[PDB]
């Protein structure tokens, strides 16, 4: 026990309270089965204006597209983000900064792709997730050479610390752009459990779950997918992130293993993932291992809002509302093509 | 962990300072020279009496301000999308200053205790008198550490109950049973106190 | 037997400057000079009768030095033999 | 007669000195290097 | 007669079991509040259920208080050393004890009724830890007690 | 044996000695050492004395400073313990 | 800063005399001879160094 | 009569209810300050209306002074051992309930300066969060009154 | 003959073996009710069968209250100090042992529940590990017991 | 009469009335300077109108500086241990108070004229926030000078 | 004739043994525990084996207490302080030279049954480590039985 | 009569006023010397202007020095104990307001320097809050010559 | 003639050499017991030819315990203080001696069990650092001989 | 006559003065050390030129031997008090000085040596902050010269 409830409010109370508030608005199931049976997306947008996203929608041109939509809400989540992080202070800020990193590390691959097809910076950067958006001008006027965005990335990004398990921009070049985004990706995912770890109390309590089930989830998942691929199993072993329940034995028998029933196997010895794995059907018509998986996770997030005094929330909030525009994207696209067999297929949040 | 080394190493040096000279003292057959005794009856009363009376207040407001920001945050936090949390959950304010209440309460009615000697030597000022002024301290520890707990609890209980209603406006009627429960510590300080300070009489 | 150059070089430097110094130590210690007192391994009961007791002892600590530049001057001899070998 | 107060004085002040000296050389042996312009190269 | 000072331990007894003993119930009290005001939002109905947990953490607090009253009430300006001595071993044998016990009651009922409120089966398993926390206050008053009307 | 450094009447030494009414006396005893119960010979025991480590007064102003550090130090590590937003609104 | 290491250098000339060859040079027996070959080998090492 | 050293306790209650009360306050100021340049970037016509808690830290800093000013006029010389620890108690008094004042206006005016930026409704709850912050400062002027003048 | 200030040390004998058994019974009641609590969201049938550990902590205050009630009723007015100081003995080798023990029982306790979930062949590992940890307790009851009792 | 070691607590006042004033200005400075070394990379003709956090942070120093001045003005031989007393509290009710004002001045300079370089209209918030939080060196001048010429 | 406080630091003699006995067992049987219920969930065949870590951690609890009762039996009213002193060093010597031995086969032990999940081969290795960890011990029993008995 | 141990608060007034004046010296020297550094990296011609915040934080150490020979100059056996307080204050005063002047020559340097290396215009205001944070040190030297000759 | 507290330094110099040899030889025995487990996964056959870091870890206690043997021996009623100060400053150098060879020994088997499954290579190296991290232990046990005889 | 234990505060003058000279030479050595290190696998022929700073930090352990050798030669048996307080006062006022300009050598070194491996013309800025940065264990050694032969 760190006694969180003593010190926590003196700095994070502010945003412990309105990122509270902000989740009350998230989408509840009811909400999703209005939104189920709109007509077209002129009628989901109105029955969509009683909810917190009001007004969101009703500023873009008549012919909605659902790009129009996603493009909208995913801005709106970034206003959210933005004036949180802009009232942050160090701590939480430092966290609120992690969280930022994982989408940094996707406009980071956009970045060197871009490179090493000799294409303009100033194209790519449109193109890059807001929330982790290169406000460093060291990025910018690249010349489209490698070594100057890599050096450029070393010296001001904070992707500097995940790029050392790389060493050379020649790295850049061999390696495919995927296994570079997933070693990133390991990196900053035990960095951030080491940093939760280190935050201790609540946070880590609350936190340290969340991002085990995100370990777990990517060494099950990448072994998956690996089977049809070149990607050879002692390189597949390295993107297994350590942090996961699985860590010892289980990531080595997910290296070992070459077929999904071996796959299985491994989940079989885990109560919370056995579960999935049986519920995931994975034949056509019904539920795949990823939805069982999203599912996991959103509950998981729920359950980060049974604590009071901690950070964990503003991750939780982060994922929950990133699923809940994921959600009313799937709605719209299931109104637009009039695929409406499987529109249920939407995770429900709270 | 910075500040908390400058703490922990005054804490350990003090505390290896004690062992070593207590074993040095009883050693040595010099224990007759540390004469609790004398400490205690040559620190003069008005000392314990006086600590007693600024702990008394000092240490239950220092409970009632920090429980009024730790729930004063979340009260302001979750108003600012569900405004209607400020006019309600200023219950929990109320709770928190009824602590600092309690403690000028208490620190006025010891006060009231104090009298002076015009007596020096410790036969002379008597059983009565250094009586007093320890139970004077008493109550002021007793007051102030337990109206310190009690509005740290009544804050954090009070945050919780206004970010839940936040959520729920029918919540806040229910969680405030806890508030209660919590707010009761300081009568039972309130109370131990009175009965530390019910037979002293300086003078 | 054999040896790299640069170790054959480094004994002859090396044989060189003993033979030179602890020949001059022993020189000046079988001089009784003053300045080097306090290395004779006299005792405390040596000072009775005159300073013949002690020169003795420095006229010993004298050989012992001849003796050590007699050693390095062998192996200034030997290594000046490796370099030839070299 | 005075052991007393001679005694708290040099404990004291020399107590508050050492403790000066202390928290000031943490400070400077924990300053931050300065050079983190320079670290990411060098890692 | 008896020492001038002799009173002080005892003056220090009642202060101990009621500072210590409020100290348990208020920590016990905080977190399991903290535990059910989270808990709220995602299932009104567990709350007067839950409230099990603060009224275990107050009787930590009203042990304190007996004890406190006892020692208050026996304590004269000049009692003997002995009995201050022992007056100061109920404080503290209370104090400290219902501070064990308040910790354990936090703890417990934080964890268990958040796992209430997401697998109702627990509760019963909740008031068994959570009496065998508080029963440590229990022993704690009953050395006290011991100790104090000896 | 008992020793003490100016057992003696005189404010400026000590005052162990003392009266109530004025008198004509005054006395003086520079490195003042008596013993008389449990002697031994032409041998004075050991020595308790006066001269200790602490005394009532120091005593006094040690522990209510102590207080105030304890209260000062709390204070310090909340001002220390503030902190500036790093970005601002645009 | 000249006297500084003046005074330095003098003291570890002495030090390193008076605790290397020094050894040597108080022993009663003829084999000092010998024991000062291998202790001026050291010696010439260290002062080198 | 009185000892030499009485004066102590006394000159150490009036530099504590003044300093005790100057780091509160700031501490308060430093805090709303805080807020206040986070606020007004994005609502700039607020500041006027947002400066009333760092007004109030500067409350708490007064009553620290009076306090004070009133113990340094209380000090003679002869002062006796008792007047000089009623007049600690009140230093204490107020300056320690300052500084947990000065603490919490601080911290309530920080969060409510940013809200009333999001949500003017909250302008009213702040500030009476606010006075109840400063009432606990008053409470230790009173008090500290009492002492000094008894 | 005896030193008045002799019972101190008997009485706190007595406190601290209340005090560190009920704190060492604490921990292991806490740790094992929040490893129960979230082994419980997922196998509630396993909560009776989990609760062992909780038992086994509270078996550690138990010593402790034997322990402090003998030393209680050995205390008097007229105690030697040398059975002053067995009793102070006593009290310290049956409370941190309890101490111990307890911290042992709740590590082992919560990771034992949590591996039980998945593992059901761990619980006879775990109960095992229990009672060693519990043996630790009883050592110190047995020191106690001599050292009260001689 | 006045013991031959009375000085020291005068000395120590005009030490304290020197160091903690120098300490709360050295850190006012080192963070406006900061803040405004931030701030002037993109708005370079903000930087002499942004100077005035660290004049008020010197001014402090100033506030240290007379007290200091004063008390070493004031001390004689065999000065009486009242007014060696009165003489430490007027220095660290000086000194104190300016290092709170210090930290004020600091922590709002900083904020303020970071926060200016976005919006204009924050320099006169910011600068009656640093007469609010420069006050409390006056008020700690105040007493210091009561306490001192008393 | 001899001091009464003899006693004393052969009931510390004692009591530490044991106490730090116990807390050396407590640490090793709480790692060897989380190791075992880690390890347990691959391979659950591997508990009953790899419980050695615990027996050989509470082998140490049973050298701290036989060093223990030796030191209780030989406590008596009139030990010189010279005895008391011997037992004191018996006791430190086997407490805490057990506490590090707890310490090495605690993380000898968790290291080593977590390795041995995935490489049976390490078992042999790491008894043996164990066995030289648990040394330890013996060493510190060893030194206790020659000073408690002299 | 003057004491012998007198001359101790002399002495350790002379080496405080070196040792802090040292301290604070070098941290401003060490902290504008890596922000120097950092800056020749692509600004190699603002080497020689940059220094200046060395020269600022040397004076510091010049500061103290002049103290120190003064006190030391002024030492002797008899030393009234009332001139070797006055001599303890005069180095506290000096030693440690050079320690916060250096703090703040080091911090506003390294800022200053950085920013100067982005934005030219940021020189003038570099030196003026040198001088600012430099004059700390002269107010200290000031009290300790009025402390140290009186 | 010699003060009956004498044999105090004698039984706390073997209770230090026992006791913080111990120590080192516990935490050289831990590293090196994850260092060879973790290193064992993959390659298990340098199992038992690691095991040299722990060899020369007991190597450290087995000084520890000659030197406590030693002073227990040598360690009578009316031991000279003088003789006393002897054991304990033996204790002390073979046992902090000791503990420092104790923490090079174990953190130089980690890294060198470590590196030799990746590199054969480093195992001459890692023992010729382990047994220059030895030789530290045996400085301390030839001072601890010298004192204790002389 | 004066007293017996008077030569204890020369010989820590002595052994402070040589100490904490040895600790500020060790970082400075050590920091600069990692800096050519780093920079040599960029820049390899500037590995001897950027020894420099090293050398600078061992200057400073010639001036605690200085002071030390000073001081030790100067030590008598019947030192008088005052002469043993100059001692300590001139070893702290060189060693502690020393430690100052060996932290800024360390940094100033580390941080230059990295940096005139990217820019060769910061060089000579970097010796003149190494300058800046020794000057103080130079000022150091003149008050402890002063104060030794005073």
């Amino acid at each position: 026990s760190f006694f969180p409830e003593l010190y926590f409010n003196v700095d994070n109370g502010y945003l412990e309270g309105l990122v509270r508030g902000l989740k009350a608005g998230v989408l509840s199931q009811a909400d999703y089965l209005n939104l189920v049976q709109c007509e077209t997306l002129e009628d989901l947008k109105l029955h969509l204006q009683s909810t917190d996203y009001g007004n969101f929608l009703a500023n873009e041109a008549s012919p909605l597209t659902v790009s129009v939509i996603d493009d909208k809400l995913k801005e709106k989540m970034v206003v959210e983000f933005r004036h949180m992080r802009n009232h942050a202070y160090e701590p939480l800020a430092s966290f609120l900064d992690f969280i930022t990193y994982s989408y940094m590390i996707d406009n980071v691959i956009l970045l060197i792709t871009g490179t090493l097809h000799q294409r303009s910076i100033a194209e790519l950067v449109p193109k890059c997730h807001p929330l982790g958006s290169f406000e460093q001008m060291e990025a910018v006027n690249i010349a489209q050479t490698p070594a100057e965005l890599y050096n450029a990335i070393l010296v001001d990004t904070p992707l500097a610390a995940f790029f050392q398990d790389c060493i050379s921009e020649q790295d850049l070049d061999e390696m495919n752009i995927e296994i570079i985004r997933n070693t990133l990706y390991k990196a900053y995912l035990e960095s951030f459990y080491k940093f939760c770890t280190l935050l201790g109390g609540t946070t880590a309590d609350a936190m340290c779950p969340i991002l085990e089930f995100e370990a777990d989830r990517r060494a099950f998942i990448i072994t998956i997918n690996s089977f049809g691929t070149e990607l050879s199993k002692e390189d597949r072993a390295k993107l297994f992130p350590h942090c996961g329940r699985l860590y010892p034995e289980g990531l080595a028998q997910l290296a070992r293993a070459d077929d999904y029933e071996q796959v299985k196997n491994v989940a079989d010895y885990y109560p919370e993932y056995k579960l999935l794995f049986e519920g995931a059907g994975s034949n056509p018509g019904d539920k795949t291992l990823e939805d069982r998986f999203f599912e996991h996770e959103v509950k998981l997030n729920k359950l980060a809002f049974l604590n009071q005094f901690h950070f964990g929330v503003f991750y939780a909030f982060v994922k929950l509302k990133e699923q809940e525009c994921r959600n009313i994207v799937w709605i719209a696209e299931c109104i637009a093509q009039r695929h409406r067999a499987k529109i249920d297929n939407y995770i429900p949040i709270f | 962990t910075g500040l908390e080394l400058l703490y922990l190493g005054i804490f350990v040096a003090f505390w290896a300072c004690m062992i070593v000279v207590g074993i040095c003292y009883t050693i040595f057959d010099l224990g007759f020279r540390f004469d609790v005794a004398w400490f205690l009856t040559e620190t003069s009363p008005f000392m314990w009496s006086n600590l007693g009376i600024g702990l008394a207040i000092s240490l239950s407001v220092v409970g009632a301000a920090w429980g009024i920001y730790i729930t004063g945050s979340s009260i302001i936090g979750g108003g600012v999308k569900a405004p209607r949390i400020k006019t309600k959950n200023l219950v929990s304010i109320i709770f928190c200053e009824a602590v600092a209440i309690y403690g000028i309460i208490m620190a006025i009615v010891i006060s009231n205790m104090a009298e002076p000697f015009s007596a020096t030597d410790p036969k002379a000022i008597g059983h009565r008198n250094y009586h007093a002024g320890y139970s004077m301290f008493g109550a002021g520890l007793t007051v102030g550490l337990s109206n310190l707990f009690c509005g740290v609890c009544v804050g954090i209980v009070g945050s919780g109950a206004a970010l839940a209603d936040a959520q729920n406006p029918s919540l806040f009627v229910k969680i405030l049973i806890v508030e209660i429960f919590g707010s009761a510590i300081g009568l039972f300080g309130v109370i131990v106190a009175i009965l530390q300070t019910s037979r002293v009489k300086m003078g | 037997l054999c040896c790299g150059p640069k170790l054959a070089a480094c004994g002859i430097v090396l044989s060189a400057w003993g033979v030179i110094m602890l020949i001059m130590l022993g020189i000046f210690f079988n001089v009784h000079s003053a300045v080097l007192i306090e290395d004779v391994p006299f005792t405390e009961k040596d000072f009775e009768n005159g300073p013949q007791n002690i020169y003795n002892l420095y006229e010993q600590v004298s050989y012992n030095c001849f003796i050590a530049a007699g050693l390095y001057l062998l192996l200034g001899g030997f290594s000046f033999c490796q370099v030839r070998l070299n | 007669l005075e052991y007393s107060v001679v005694f708290n004085l040099v404990l004291w002040i020399m107590t508050g000195l050492a403790l000066a000296v202390i928290i000031t050389s943490y400070n400077i042996w924990n300053m931050d290097p300065g050079y983190d312009s320079i670290i990411y190269r060098m890692t | 007669n008896n020492p001038e000072y002799s009173s002080f331990f005892g003056v220090m007894g009642a202060s101990s079991a009621m500072v210590f003993s409020a100290m348990g119930a208020a920590y016990g009290t905080a977190k399991s509040g903290t535990g059910i005001a989270a808990m709220s939002v995602m299932r009104p109905e567990l709350i007067m259920k839950s409230i099990i947990p603060v009224v275990m953490a107050g009787i930590i607090a009203i042990y304190g208080l007996v004890v406190a009253v006892l020692i208050a009430n026996s304590l004269t300006d000049g009692i003997t050393l002995y009995r201050s001595f022992l007056q100061l071993g109920a404080g503290l044998s209370v104090g400290l004890s219902g501070l064990a016990a308040g910790f354990a009651i936090g703890i417990v009922g934080d964890a268990g009724v958040r796992g209430t409120a997401q697998q109702p089966r627990l509760f019963v398993g909740m008031i068994l830890i959570l009496i065998f926390a508080e029963v440590l206050g229990l022993y704690g008053l009953i050395v006290a007690l011991i100790l104090s009307t000896k | 044996s008992f020793h003490c450094e100016y057992v003696s009447s005189l404010s400026k030494k000590g005052s162990l000695l003392v009266t109530n009414v004025p008198s004509l006396w005054q006395m003086t005893l520079h490195n003042f050492q008596i013993q008389a119960f449990n002697v031994t010979g032409e041998q004075f025991s050991y020595a308790s004395d006066c001269a200790g480590f602490f005394s009532p007064g120091i005593w006094m102003g040690l522990l209510t400073t102590l207080f105030m550090l304890f209260i000062f130090t709390y204070g310090l590590h909340m001002i220390l313990s503030l902190k500036t937003m790093d970005r601002f609104d645009d | 800063r000249l006297w500084a290491l003046s005074l330095a250098h003098a003291q570890l000339s002495e030090v390193l005399w008076t605790m290397v060859i020094h050894i040597g040079l108080h022993v009663r027996s003829l084999a000092g001879g010998l024991g000062l070959f291998f202790i001026f080998a050291a010696f010439a090492t260290l002062t080198v160094a």
